[PDB]
RNA sequence: GAGCUAGCCCUGGCCAGGGUGAAGCUGGGGUGAGACCCAGUGGAGGCCCGAACCGGUGGGGGAUGCAAACCCCUCGGAUGA
RNA sequence: GAAUGCCGGCAUGAGUAACGAUAAAGAGGGUGAGAAUCCCUCUCGCCGUAAGCCCAAGGGUUCCUACGCAAUGGUCGUCAGCGUAGGGUUAGGCGGGACCUAAGGUGAAGCCGAAAGGCGUAGCCGAAGGGCAGCCGGUUAAUAUUCCGGCCCUUCCCGCAGGUGCGAUGGGGGGACGCUCUAGGCUAGGGGGACCGGAGCCAUGGACGAGCCCGGCCAGAAGCGCAGGGUGGGAGGUAGGCAAAUCCGCCUCCCAACAAGCUCUGCGUGGUGGGGAAGCCCGGGUGACAACCCCCCGAAGCCAGGGAGCCAAGAAAAGCCUCUAAGCACAACCUGCGGGAACCCGUACCGCAAACCGACACAGGUGGGCGGGUGCAAGAGCACUCAGGCGCGCGGGAGAACCCUCGCCAAGGAACUCUGCAAGUUGGCCCCGUAACUUCGGGAGAAGGGGUGCUCCCUGGGGUGAUGAGCCCCGGGGAGCCGCAGUGAACAGGCUCUGGCGACUGUUUACCAAAAACACAGCUCUCUGCGAACUCGUAAGAGGAGGUAUAGGGAGCGACGCUUGCCCGGUGCCGGAAGGUCAAGGGGAGGGGUGCAAGCCCCGAACCGAAGCCCCGGUGAACGGCGGCCGUAACUAUAACGGUCCUAAGGUAGCGAAAUUCCUUGUCGGGUAAGUUCCGACCUGCACGAAAAGCGUAACGACCGGAGCGCUGUCUCGGCGAGGGACCCGGUGAAAUUGAACUGGCCGUGAAGAUGCGGCCUACCCGUGGCAGGACGAAAAGACCCCGUGGAGCUUUACUGCAGCC
RNA sequence: CGAUGUCGGCUCGUCGCAUCCUGGGGCUGAAGAAGGUCCCAAGGGUUGGGCUGUUCGCCCAUUAAAGCGGCACGCGAGCUG
RNA sequence: UGGGAGAGGGUGGUGGAAUUCCCGGAGUAGCGGUGAAAUGCGCAGAUACCGGGAGGAACGCCGAUGGCGAAGGCAGCCACCUGGUCCACCCGUGACGCUGAGGCGCGAAAGCGUGGGGAGCAAACCGGAUUAGAUACCCGGGUAGUCCACGCCCUAAACG
RNA sequence: CCGAGGGUAGGGCCCGUGACUGGGGCGAAGUCGUAACAAGGUAGCUGUACCGGAAGGUGCGGCUGGAU
């Protein structure tokens, strides 16, 4: 449940915050944080290449274990669930009976004190990781690799999941969070369950200040600019778009498909996203 | 009001100094040209 | 040429005093259990009043100026984008 | 001789403006050729969260002393931040380096680029961040945590003794972190003392006093005490921490546990060393054998890596500790002690300013720390004042107009004016009380009112002591006293009713616009499956993101509430393996040049041959669009109804003379004595209308309208007064402008607005204070307007290319 | 066009007369009082408010009357804006 | 105390039929629909047939004039949690009862808020017909919604 | 001191009135269509929702007070 406020300011009237109930430890594991180099949206030339970024709260990056096939057979106990500022999902600290400590993103339903393990032989329970070929058709799954041994790429955000849909040759068929139907290699690792913190999308930011805390600088409409700045610029008084709506750079932005047509992965995509 | 010259020795040496000029094609041309003209100072005087 | 100015990055610093009194917590009341109500505690907030600080609303002055943008009165923000 | 020519020189304006904050001066004495201006004394005023003191930038000798006054100084000058000369800056502990890393920069390996060059994990550089050993006092004309004195401390080298598996650029721990609130105990700092020390004072009516005035501390190893920070101990297993490990991590067992213990810091004390006022006296001596004590207040500072809560979740690396590997184990390291060794650069002076940035000794700008006392509820606010520093580098008179800043005003009270513009009013605190409406927070300091000083008497709770006195904090009740007036001075909202626009706090045209514009949470469309889309780059490489569709990009709309209709013919986008058109290339019927020939060479039809376009569909919170005419109802009037032309389809709900309405001050109603504005209605809407959103909406606004109450010099309508100028005298002394000038009025004339021509009129010569009608006055080669086959920004279904993409 | 500042107001006036009032007259469909219309006459006078930037105009309350024009649609080195 | 019947309620799981869509094969001149038609779909390969897949909703026979609930209402199958009610024994308590202004709770469908879901159906809407006209009835499309969670709404020919 | 009442200020209830606007009743001599009563020519009624010149229509669920 997101948390609401009494309207004792104009902004507290709509502001809602995460309840943080599943959180059991309020300090990151020191050996697993490193400094997160803030960019301001600027590249190695110094140039802005993603507009309207910077000025958000300082953050340390927590090293997340996105392989897990790294330690087949070695079980671990779920020691804590923690806040992670660099992603929407919560994160879970794992104490391996190995003595090694690692983070994973916290699935829905994970419990502090439970055990998890990875491998072709792992029980099909929440938090365990197996290659896709050994997960029963129909179970919902997250942190899915896209190619073997390259790391978990799909379904990593709060509340998201992919579902196994069938098998064909060396490949399995997944319904991605976006609704797309895609072939993924069967040797790719996934973790059974959906990602946690599903109430993330119900959060009402409430005021301009919160966007600023998050590093999101104010966005300014093309229509508010001049012709040197934007296709939508200029006009005496307000103006409709008076041309197909376009980006700052001139390409159209209401329907114009932008995926590269001759792409090799097309052979592995079955049905484009829905909705 | 606050004017445009706000002297700063570290800023001066690092921006116009001999070593900044020599690091760069255009900067070596500055030194070449000021030497050809007979300038007494090739680079701004800054105390360090 | 970014020692002015604009944005960002790293690292430091600053914001007198006063006012309002959110959640939560405790006690009481209530109920089959609750919702909830009352009191105390509590100390939230792009909350309020107001210096430093940051501004520059209205008027007056200045106009070969004290000043190539200043001065007086008044006025805006002042834990926050 | 002219180019608003160029360089220089010199005029005019003119003894004119001005001499740079309205904090302020007067006198005596001295110096000297010369004194309002230098030195000294007394008196007066001004700052005192500074206009005082320290630090960092920046400046670079401006510091100190002597001797000077041509120039510099807005006057003067004997003086000075000026001229000349001499002197002056002293560190193992302060700052930086011989330490560490941050962004960023550089860059072995590597990658890329016509050249130049671009990048790049490690490493290196890089600080006002981490780390690291000095406190008090004295001394000079001028430096002082640097010299000296006292008491302390760090590293390196060597040696001695004891102890130990010693050993690292490798492993681990630690270093190591936010915001807001905040406990205990201290310290800095402050107030009082009837107590301790002190030179003296008794005035002018009184006081020889529990009188006045002055002061009553600072640093300090070990030890001790008080208050806090940090940290569990033992064993067994071990597959992880890229080798090893006894360390760390994980599992288990035992003892311990809000304790103690060990450890570390702060504060107190502490051998010892220092300081020490007023006043008197010529910076110095005396005071003085100075005293050096008690009580209260008390930090934002310290203990500190303390505690709580919250979400936006809060650097690195080295020092340090531990672990082991090669090695090495007569070494090496650790502990104690002793002797020796300890380099480089900075240090003067200014530093909210006359020494820095502003051409100036410029009312401007400049980061950090200290910043006393009393009263006003508090406070860094306000008034006064301490320490300390100043009176702002032209003065002396006068007492006009006018200007500026300021004070008051009879009667009226917005009649002023575009507008109450401006200025009044209100004004702090305590108490009483407080409406519509509302998103239940608010609106709210609503509005409106009462109290406010001082004296006596009684009385309640707290802090510190001890539970008491003393001190300090918050109160309560009764009786009285004075004035016009008690937040008696200073600092301190005028209020209400009602519309428009924007939800709101914010942002903006540095230097004419602060707004209704931008932003904003929120709503929708759309793109993107990750080597993402998209962005920058020739590329490599980067951002996106060490993110992964609850995510990232683009677009519009803009809290919230109730909503968001019809048209897909055009354009856009999306889908469509048919068909039409379609380039290179393939193909090679047929034709041609040449050769005696084999041959060589050229043209070339059918057929095959992509994207794109055509074509078929879909698509509006995609670009956009959303009619006309004739007729009909018991009086008139109108038209629910019918007919007809056109269209892709003919504007729905809601709203409407509106931030939109031309006619227009539409009509009606309200308010006013009177209302082109305002509010409420009507609807023939020139020319509203649904995310270039439509209609509302509590709260908010230095936004823009309309009204009223209060109160006023805004006004009737002006008067008086104050100070700084203006004026006069002494000192210094500009400026734009200027064809030359011996430069009047009228009526005419003249290139059509004449001092300059004609006629007439008027007029002795030259200034000073004033006013602005003219000199088509000054300033700026008109920013409007046109012209130029002038230029630039911007647009697109103008032309023609290019990038990018297919 | 190497510049002649442009609406309205305020302030300050001055002039014309085709006279709004006051003074002198003729005619009248002038009984009186009150008017109408023309002639002479520029000496003086010619109000305060509501609306609107307004000039103008409408309206309120008065008045002997609430005149109309010129002066670069008088007057920004006089002010406003 | 001992027994019974039941779509009583809540949570989770899970089964097969059909519809629609997508893919593969096979095949060709229509399909669909009505009173009769047309719009629509179809040589860009429809309909009809076979194989595979996805997804939502509702549960055929049993089924009945049946059963349960206080009413609204409840229907594949399984399990867990839970309500009411009937029966026989006549064992226990000893009038502990009836009703019930106010109150509280429940309350079909439609509708609302925030998420999800979306096959079929289908207000609004669009088109075809019918008709004098036809903002309807009939036909072809079609969005809310119908479904799940939580919170509202509190109505009814909520009837016997 | 209390005090009729007067004054300043802000609230509550009631009555009358108001540009204009909403529907209602009645009139009857009109215009449009024909929704209900027969299966009333689409069985009716119904709560609710959306819509249409108008009676009304449709969707969802409900009743029989439905002809055959
Ligand atoms: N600062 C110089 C004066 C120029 C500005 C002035 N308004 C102006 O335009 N003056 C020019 C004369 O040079 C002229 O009088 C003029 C004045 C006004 C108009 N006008 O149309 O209102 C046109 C012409
Ligand atoms: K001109
Ligand atoms: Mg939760
Ligand atoms: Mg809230
Ligand atoms: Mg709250
Ligand atoms: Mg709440
Ligand atoms: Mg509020
Ligand atoms: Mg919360
Ligand atoms: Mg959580
Ligand atoms: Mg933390
Ligand atoms: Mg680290
Ligand atoms: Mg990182
Ligand atoms: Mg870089
Ligand atoms: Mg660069
Ligand atoms: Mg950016
Ligand atoms: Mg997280
Ligand atoms: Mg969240
Ligand atoms: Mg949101
Ligand atoms: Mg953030
Ligand atoms: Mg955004
Ligand atoms: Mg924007
Ligand atoms: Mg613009
Ligand atoms: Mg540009
Ligand atoms: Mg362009
Ligand atoms: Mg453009
Ligand atoms: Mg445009
Ligand atoms: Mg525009
Ligand atoms: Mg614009
Ligand atoms: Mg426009
Ligand atoms: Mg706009
Ligand atoms: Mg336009
Ligand atoms: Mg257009
Ligand atoms: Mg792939
Ligand atoms: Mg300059
Ligand atoms: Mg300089
Ligand atoms: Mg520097
Ligand atoms: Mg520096
Ligand atoms: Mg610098
Ligand atoms: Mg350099
Ligand atoms: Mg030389
Ligand atoms: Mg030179
Ligand atoms: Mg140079
Ligand atoms: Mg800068
Ligand atoms: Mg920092
Ligand atoms: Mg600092
Ligand atoms: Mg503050
Ligand atoms: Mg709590
Ligand atoms: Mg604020
Ligand atoms: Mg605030
Ligand atoms: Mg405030
Ligand atoms: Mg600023
Ligand atoms: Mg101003
Ligand atoms: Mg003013
Ligand atoms: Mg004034
Ligand atoms: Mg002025
Ligand atoms: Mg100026
Ligand atoms: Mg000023
Ligand atoms: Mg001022
Ligand atoms: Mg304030
Ligand atoms: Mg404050
Ligand atoms: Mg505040
Ligand atoms: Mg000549
Ligand atoms: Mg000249
Ligand atoms: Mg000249
Ligand atoms: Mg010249
Ligand atoms: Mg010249
Ligand atoms: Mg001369
Ligand atoms: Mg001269
Ligand atoms: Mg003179
Ligand atoms: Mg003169
Ligand atoms: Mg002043
Ligand atoms: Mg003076
Ligand atoms: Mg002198
Ligand atoms: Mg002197
Ligand atoms: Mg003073
Ligand atoms: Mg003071
Ligand atoms: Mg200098
Ligand atoms: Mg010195
Ligand atoms: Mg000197
Ligand atoms: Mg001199
Ligand atoms: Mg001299
Ligand atoms: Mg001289
Ligand atoms: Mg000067
Ligand atoms: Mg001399
Ligand atoms: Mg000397
Ligand atoms: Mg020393
Ligand atoms: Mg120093
Ligand atoms: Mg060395
Ligand atoms: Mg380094
Ligand atoms: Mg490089
Ligand atoms: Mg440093
Ligand atoms: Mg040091
Ligand atoms: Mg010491
Ligand atoms: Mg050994
Ligand atoms: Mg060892
Ligand atoms: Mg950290
Ligand atoms: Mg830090
Ligand atoms: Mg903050
Ligand atoms: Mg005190
Ligand atoms: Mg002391
Ligand atoms: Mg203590
Ligand atoms: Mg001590
Ligand atoms: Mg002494
Ligand atoms: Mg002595
Ligand atoms: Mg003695
Ligand atoms: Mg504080
Ligand atoms: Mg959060
Ligand atoms: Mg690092
Ligand atoms: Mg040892
Ligand atoms: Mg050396
Ligand atoms: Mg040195
Ligand atoms: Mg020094
Ligand atoms: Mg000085
Ligand atoms: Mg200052
Ligand atoms: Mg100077
Ligand atoms: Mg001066
Ligand atoms: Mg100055
Ligand atoms: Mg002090
Ligand atoms: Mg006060
Ligand atoms: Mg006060
Ligand atoms: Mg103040
Ligand atoms: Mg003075
Ligand atoms: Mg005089
Ligand atoms: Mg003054
Ligand atoms: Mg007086
Ligand atoms: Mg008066
Ligand atoms: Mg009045
Ligand atoms: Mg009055
Ligand atoms: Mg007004
Ligand atoms: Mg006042
Ligand atoms: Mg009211
Ligand atoms: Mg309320
Ligand atoms: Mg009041
Ligand atoms: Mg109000
Ligand atoms: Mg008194
Ligand atoms: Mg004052
Ligand atoms: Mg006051
Ligand atoms: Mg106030
Ligand atoms: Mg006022
Ligand atoms: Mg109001
Ligand atoms: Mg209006
Ligand atoms: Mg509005
Ligand atoms: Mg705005
Ligand atoms: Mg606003
Ligand atoms: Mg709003
Ligand atoms: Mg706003
Ligand atoms: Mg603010
Ligand atoms: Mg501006
Ligand atoms: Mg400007
Ligand atoms: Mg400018
Ligand atoms: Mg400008
Ligand atoms: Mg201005
Ligand atoms: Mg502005
Ligand atoms: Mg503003
Ligand atoms: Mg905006
Ligand atoms: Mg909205
Ligand atoms: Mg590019
Ligand atoms: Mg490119
Ligand atoms: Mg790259
Ligand atoms: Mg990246
Ligand atoms: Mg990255
Ligand atoms: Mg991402
Ligand atoms: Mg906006
Ligand atoms: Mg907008
Ligand atoms: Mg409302
Ligand atoms: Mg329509
Ligand atoms: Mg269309
Ligand atoms: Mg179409
Ligand atoms: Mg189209
Ligand atoms: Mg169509
Ligand atoms: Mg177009
Ligand atoms: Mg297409
Ligand atoms: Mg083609
Ligand atoms: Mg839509
Ligand atoms: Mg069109
Ligand atoms: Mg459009
Ligand atoms: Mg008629
Ligand atoms: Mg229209
Ligand atoms: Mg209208
Ligand atoms: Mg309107
Ligand atoms: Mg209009
Ligand atoms: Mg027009
Ligand atoms: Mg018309
Ligand atoms: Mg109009
Ligand atoms: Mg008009
Ligand atoms: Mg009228
Ligand atoms: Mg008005
Ligand atoms: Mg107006
Ligand atoms: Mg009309
Ligand atoms: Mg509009
Ligand atoms: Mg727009
Ligand atoms: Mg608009
Ligand atoms: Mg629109
Ligand atoms: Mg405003
Ligand atoms: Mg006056
Ligand atoms: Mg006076
Ligand atoms: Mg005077
Ligand atoms: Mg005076
Ligand atoms: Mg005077
Ligand atoms: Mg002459
Ligand atoms: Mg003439
Ligand atoms: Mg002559
Ligand atoms: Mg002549
Ligand atoms: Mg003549
Ligand atoms: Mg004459
Ligand atoms: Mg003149
Ligand atoms: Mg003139
Ligand atoms: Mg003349
Ligand atoms: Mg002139
Ligand atoms: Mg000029
Ligand atoms: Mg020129
Ligand atoms: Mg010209
Ligand atoms: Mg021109
Ligand atoms: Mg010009
Ligand atoms: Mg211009
Ligand atoms: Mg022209
Ligand atoms: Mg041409
Ligand atoms: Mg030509
Ligand atoms: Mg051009
Ligand atoms: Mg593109
Ligand atoms: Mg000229
Ligand atoms: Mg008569
Ligand atoms: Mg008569
Ligand atoms: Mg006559
Ligand atoms: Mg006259
Ligand atoms: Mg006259
Ligand atoms: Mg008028
Ligand atoms: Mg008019
Ligand atoms: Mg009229
Ligand atoms: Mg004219
Ligand atoms: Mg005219
Ligand atoms: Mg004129
Ligand atoms: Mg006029
Ligand atoms: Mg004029
Ligand atoms: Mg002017
Ligand atoms: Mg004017
Ligand atoms: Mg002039
Ligand atoms: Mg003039
Ligand atoms: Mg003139
Ligand atoms: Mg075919
Ligand atoms: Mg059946
Ligand atoms: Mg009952
Ligand atoms: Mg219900
Ligand atoms: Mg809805
Ligand atoms: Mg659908
Ligand atoms: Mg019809
Ligand atoms: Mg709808
Ligand atoms: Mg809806
Ligand atoms: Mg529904
Ligand atoms: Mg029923
Ligand atoms: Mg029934
Ligand atoms: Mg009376
Ligand atoms: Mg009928
Ligand atoms: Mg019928
Ligand atoms: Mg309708
Ligand atoms: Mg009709
Ligand atoms: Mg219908
Ligand atoms: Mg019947």
């Amino acid at each position: 449940a997101v948390k609401k406020f009494k309207p004792y300011t104009p902004s507290r009237r709509f502001m809602t915050v995460a309840d943080f109930s599943e959180i059991t430890k309020t300090e990151p594991e020191k050996s697993l944080v490193k400094p997160l180099k803030k960019t301001g949206g600027r590249n190695n030339q110094g140039r802005i290449t993603v507009r309207f970024r910077g000025g958000g709260h300082k953050r340390l990056y927590r090293i997340i274990d996105f392989k897990r096939w790294d330690k087949v057979g070695i079980p671990a106990k779920v020691a804590a669930i923690e806040y992670d500022p660099n992603r929407s999902a919560r994160i879970a600290l794992l104490h391996y009976v190995d003595g090694e400590k690692r983070y994973i993103i916290a699935p829905d339903g994970l419990q502090v004190g439970q055990q998890v393990v990875a491998g072709p032989d792992a029980p099909i329970q929440v938090g365990n990781a197996l290659p896709l070929r050994f997960i029963p058709v129909g179970t919902v799954v997250h942190a899915v690799e896209l190619e073997p041994k390259k790391g978990a790429k799909l379904a990593r955000a709060a509340g998201t999941s992919a579902q196994i849909q069938g098998r064909e040759g060396d490949y399995v068929i997944l319904r991605l969070p976006s609704g797309e139907l895609r072939k993924v290699h069967g040797e790719c690792y996934a973790t059974v369950g959906a990602v946690g913190n599903a109430d993330h999308k119900n959060i009402v930011l409430g005021k301009a200040g919160r966007s600023r805390w998050l590093g999101r600088r104010p966005h300014v409409r093309g229509a508010a600019m001049n012709p040197v700045d934007h296709p939508h610029g200029g006009g005496e008084g307000r103006a409709p778009r008076g041309r197909p709506p376009a980006s700052p750079w001139g390409w159209q932005t209401k329907g114009l498909k932008t995926r590269k047509r001759r792409k090799p992965s097309s052979r592995f995509i079955i049905a484009r996203r829905k909705k | 009001m606050k004017r445009t010259w706000q002297p700063n020795r570290r800023k001066r040496a690092k921006t116009h100094g001999f070593r900044a000029r020599m690091r760069t094609p255009g900067g070596r041309k500055v030194l070449k040209r000021r030497r050809q003209k007979g300038r007494w100072r090739l680079t701004p005087a800054v105390r360090k």
